């Protein structure tokens, strides 16, 4: 995070059931407030 | 019966001749089988029959 702004830099990795994902910051950081949204990509399956 | 060794990077194959003919091609007529070689993390390297 540099000015307001951010960069991502990651591989893959595969998420299965039960596994949590976790986020920490490492460093203090003051604001009003602060929005991050993900992205996934998940099979289509019908259900009953 | 040509045959490789040891996984070397140069793979099996036939080319026969007589004196005054050429070689001929062996691969191209066989069930040659590729991999689906890949870098994704989540390997789907498939035998697909080439």
């Amino acid at each position: 995070i540099t000015d307001g702004a951010a960069v991502f830099a990651s591989s893959e990795f595969n998420l299965d059931p039960g596994q949590l994902v976790r986020i920490v910051s490492t460093s203090e950081g003051t604001f009003e407030y602060v929005g991050l949204t993900l992205v996934g990509h998940r099979q289509v399956v019908y259900v009953d | 019966r040509s045959l490789k060794e040891g996984i070397g990077i140069t793979v099996s194959d036939l080319f026969v001749a007589t004196g005054n003919g050429g070689y001929q091609s062996i691969s191209q007529w066989e069930a040659t089988t590729f991999l689906y070689e890949t870098d994704a993390e989540g390997t789907s390297i498939d035998g697909g029959r080439q």
